[PDB]
């Protein structure tokens, strides 16, 4: 389960566009409140993709159902504070596209 | 990403995913391993006003411009109080 | 009680401004933390008031005890004074759930003693029976801070 | 902003608009959206034919008319082989006569 | 250099919300004490802005330079934010003096060139072509506080 | 407290004594008088002179935002002119 | 689209203004959004802070007419190289002769009267399309979808 | 190679080949078929006008690929009207 | 340590002379050897196609006196954005009111009769050090070992 | 705030403080113990003097400053003298 | 539209900016900081001419072109003794030396 | 004698003039050179207020004329360097004063 885990998240985080530049830089760490007090004041539950690498690390994620839950709530939790059309906003909106396409593969192949 | 919900009386409402999310009840069956969802209980003229709300919350949560009141007519108050409450809006 | 106005000595003057269409009831929390109520601001109306650094206020509609946010955020906390320059509470709606929007409405229109009247579920009639109130508001801004600190 | 319901017989489309975008702009999203080429609708205010390059503004569109939760709504039409279909205007579902109770 | 910003190192979100009829220019007093002109706000909008604990913000009408209100006062300085609350500076018109009003909308009408066809004394002539300034008015602050 | 501004035409303008003083050149006219007249002001403008006394003294220390006080083009030049010759 | 990146990567910019016009500064923001900064009066020179990828352009306050830096369109700055400021050099095109003289006419004539000029309908229409920063932006798009 | 240009109250223009050919109505007149003859006649173009139009191909010639700063074509009130009309009869 | 870097990448450069001196561009080679290139008069500007990495400095084709480039002494052009040509605004420093007299001096009297000016003999020395690009360069290295 | 520098034939010349402590030399005469507002050059005439302090207005006003500096002139009847001048002053 | 001024009377010469916008009278104002004289007992020339209290420095002819840091334009100043002013009278800078034959 | 070195060094820096702000807040910590490059091209031996906390438990400064020294180098490091009349300018000639007044009571009372 773990190796499965790993193949899901490292796909997500080394997938570029059709330009050649990698999505996932930018979700891979969380900026401090410090840096930006807003999104700690708009966002409840905080979570990035260091964070979720965390996790499977220390086994909270149970299935996989549950390492997808939180994928959609840091991907979910970043459209809300960033723009609709912002460069941000939909690499967020393809990187849950990008993590259902690299479940769907791994799961069940 | 534009997703498609279908009332009772068989209007189609296409409305921005992301906006529908909203709601949780539609989180639900939307999330996992769909862009068309059924309401078979919700007519038309509810729907309608439940995706105007989806509009209106996306636009103006954490809008620094005043809030304008999020307005509701007598005709449709209980028939919406309804299809909220399913919905989880 | 976490939330709870600070016996501070150094007066805080403020500008309440109501942005709201609805009367506006100010509540300052006392040190003990139980609401106070204070005079009601009309829809539209904004007006210096005496209060001291450090004092924790929150503000509802007058009539329904509906919520309201004051400059983006629940509660306000004046800073200090700085060269005699007012601090500002900006009062206006928040972007209520469609459902509790709902309710505000139907709760509006229909007497209390007919909301078993309505063909609705149960559980939507005792959420209509719940008129909204400051202290389970309170509460829940507690348990919302017992994750932040 | 402007906020448009854009309705087809039976379809619904909740869509963002900009004061200063222009009605050719807006076939363009839709054809973007529903998958069909911008030149094979044609768009109605209120049922009047739309001039194909004037900006929403222009056409009546403003802050005061098209707010989010009352999109101002403006119809679509689907012209296929040279087929010239007249404004069918389906209403919504009607509600119940208003209940004593909240009169 | 009285009227200055202080370098602080302690973030303040603060909400510039223009309630004038006006475009509204806001001007940040830099630590030298220099007007540093930044982006405008329309009529009846706000915006969060990251600006910095004891810096000190003045605004004004944009076209104009006629100068507006923020919090009943001519000065904004943000004041540390308690327990992440933004602070909120409400911009809005004065009270123009009838004068200062009059000549407002005589520049808005008339060309500057054409100042000199109007029938009126020279004093007059001379307070139409004296256009408001930040500067100018920053001067008369200073000598308000000594 | 009232007081009588008169104009050239000879319109009569009862307007509060504390609403008058505004202009620091009533002010002048007044201290050291009931009626004051202006043989250089004509009605549409005093009236307009008055009205602005009204705003001043009403909007003047209010925290509720304050609206602009509004001048037609026809009376733009003339007003500028009164404006001037009244202190305020 | 004209995206306007978020980089977190400060880039110093130097605006020169070489045009006998007020310029507006206009910085596309993350959504694309044209937002307008405070004018440069003409032969003026400022240092700005600007990040890298974001997207600027350059208009005459007044008339909204079109503009050039470094004889283009868009400005975008590159990251500086050992701290050195970029460079965005601000100037009037060479504007048709036709578009220079509506400009004129435009600067004279009150918009309401345009119709009173004893001159063609078609000459009164290309006045009445007053050049705009959003229809320019619209262009622009399909002159980046031309050369895909 | 000149060409001329000649005005309604019959004044002459002897301007470049190049220079007139930045006018697209011009250009057609030539390049119309001796053949790319040296004359074309505007009789409803008066010479106060036909000279700024000139003037023009001057400016434009001169300062399209300049590479630092372009100055202003001026254009007087008096003469702004008729040249905004020759000026799209031309399409310089 | 200070030389141009073998790219193969093209980089549209605009040489822009706001001096009121005549410009000698200075290339460095990739050995790092100053290579002198053609001298733009005052108030020029040129199209120069150079390559990314290839590191410039600006100089008085006359006295050798020093330039900035974008308020800075070396220029080194970033690869171009959407075709966008880079620019190199080349202007006066403040010179010291010494450094500006010595250049007027020098300007004047003859090198073998700077001994003839009944002067100071510090000023001797300082009028016979003539501002030089190798001089400079070599102060530069030693202004980038001092910033690592 | 504004100081006086004083020639040697007798002018004074009024210039902004922080205009004159361009001068290095300047600077330290007067942030010095000395017993200031007044500084007395006994060997420097006006003509020299004069030009010293237009070149503090030129020096201050186009430092910090971008897009062109214009050429700071020196005719050659004073050029030596204030060469001097310069060198004695730090700039 | 900045103006860059020497101010002089007698051996006094003073070194200012101001706005071609401001007016005479702030200059006046300017001096009296300086020299310790009030406006009503100053007279400020332009070459030979009197400029009037309220006139723009711009409208007396002082302009940014003519006006430059290193190159400043001479403002006249005359003082007042009792019920008249003092002539107009800014005495003149040192001569330099003729040109050593090396600087032809 | 280290005593006396933290009495000296925390009443300058924890000392408010007469509007109630603290001087030290803009000495407490030198910038970065990426952030300020003309500091550090200017002024030849850069030191703060923290760098002297330093030199203090490090036992660098072998008597209090070691510890004025260095304080009155900062100081001036403004002084030469910084703009006369400027609010970080006369803070150093205060610090200074304040730094002679506060040695002067802790080494002889
Ligand atoms: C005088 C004069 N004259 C003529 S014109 C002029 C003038 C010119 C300019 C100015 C003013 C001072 N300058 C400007 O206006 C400049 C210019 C133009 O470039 C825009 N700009 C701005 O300032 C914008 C601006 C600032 C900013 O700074 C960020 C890069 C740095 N910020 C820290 C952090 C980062 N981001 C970090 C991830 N973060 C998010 C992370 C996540 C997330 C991550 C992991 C997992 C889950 C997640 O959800 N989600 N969301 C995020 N959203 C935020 C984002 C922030 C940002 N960039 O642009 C300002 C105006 C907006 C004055 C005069
Ligand atoms: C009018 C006016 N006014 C004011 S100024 C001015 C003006 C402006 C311009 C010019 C003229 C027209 N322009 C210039 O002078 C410009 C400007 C400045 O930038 C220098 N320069 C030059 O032209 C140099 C120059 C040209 C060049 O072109 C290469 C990039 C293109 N080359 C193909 C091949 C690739 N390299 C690829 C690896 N390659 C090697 C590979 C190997 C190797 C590889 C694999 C395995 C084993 C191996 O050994 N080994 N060695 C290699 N070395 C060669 C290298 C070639 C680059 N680049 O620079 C000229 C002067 C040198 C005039 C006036
Ligand atoms: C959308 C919209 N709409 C309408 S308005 C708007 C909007 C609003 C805001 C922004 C953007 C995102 N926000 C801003 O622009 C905010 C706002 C306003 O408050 C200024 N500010 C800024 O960002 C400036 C700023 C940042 C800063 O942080 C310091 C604490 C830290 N800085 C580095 C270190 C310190 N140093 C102070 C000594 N200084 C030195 C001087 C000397 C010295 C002095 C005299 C003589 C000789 C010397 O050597 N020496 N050493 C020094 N150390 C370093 C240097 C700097 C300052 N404070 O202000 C930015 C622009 C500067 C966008 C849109």
């Amino acid at each position: 389960l773990t190796k499965q885990m790993n193949a899901i998240i490292d796909t997500v985080i080394n997938y570029k566009d059709s330009s050649g530049r990698q999505l996932s830089e930018v979700f891979i760490q969380l900026p401090s409140r410090k840096e930006l007090p807003e999104y700690y004041e708009l966002i409840r539950k905080p979570v990035d993709f260091k964070k979720i690498k965390e996790r499977i690390r220390n086994h909270k994620y149970r299935s996989l159902g549950d390492l997808e839950k939180d994928v959609m709530l840091l991907c979910h939790n970043a459209q809300t504070f960033n723009l609709e059309g912002s460069q941000i906003y939909e690499d967020s909106i393809v990187l849950q596209s990008v993590f259902k396409s690299a479940r769907q593969k791994i799961a069940k192949e | 990403m534009y997703v498609k919900l279908i009332s009772s009386d068989g209007h189609e409402f296409i409305v921005k995913r992301e906006h529908a999310l909203t709601s949780g009840t539609i989180k639900a069956m939307l999330s996992g391993p769909t862009n068309e969802v059924n309401f078979r209980e919700i007519p038309s003229h509810v729907l309608s006003k439940v995706c105007m709300y989806f509009t209106y919350k996306v636009r103006y949560t954490n809008s620094s411009t005043e809030i304008p009141e999020f307005p509701i007519a007598p005709e449709i108050a209980l028939e919406l109080l309804m299809a909220a409450n399913f919905l989880d809006c | 009680p976490v939330l709870r106005s600070v016996n501070s000595r150094e007066p805080s003057q403020v500008i309440f401004c109501n942005r709201s269409p609805r009367v506006v009831l100010p509540v300052w929390l006392n040190f003990d933390g139980e609401p106070q109520p204070y005079p009601t601001l009309p829809p539209g109306t904004g007006r210096r008031i005496h209060s001291y650094r450090g004092h924790l206020w929150l503000f509802r509609d007058a009539g329904t005890h509906d919520g309201l946010l004051v400059n983006q955020t629940e509660l306000f906390v004046p800073s200090l004074n700085v060269d005699g320059q007012p601090i500002f509470a900006n009062i206006t709606l928040p972007v209520y759930t469609l459902k509790e929007r709902c309710l505000q409405v139907v709760r509006s229109l229909v007497k209390p003693e007919n909301y078993r009247r309505l063909d609705i579920v149960r559980s939507l009639y005792e959420d209509l029976e719940d008129h909204p109130n400051v202290q389970k508001d309170l509460e829940r801004l507690t348990q919302e801070r017992i994750a932040h600190q | 902003d402007v906020f448009l319901m854009i309705r087809r017989h039976k379809t619904t489309i909740f869509t963002d608009a900009k004061e200063s975008s222009t009605v050719f702009e807006l076939k363009r999203i839709v054809e973007g959206i529903l998958k069909r080429p911008p030149d094979e609708q044609r768009l109605y205010k209120d049922d009047q034919l739309l001039d194909d390059g004037k900006t929403l503004g222009e056409c009546g569109f403003t802050s005061q008319t098209a707010r989010p939760q009352a999109p101002a709504t403006v119809g679509l039409a689907f012209r296929a082989d040279d087929t010239f279909e007249a404004l069918c205007i389906e209403p919504f579902s009607s509600p119940p006569e208003l209940p004593d109770v909240m009169k």
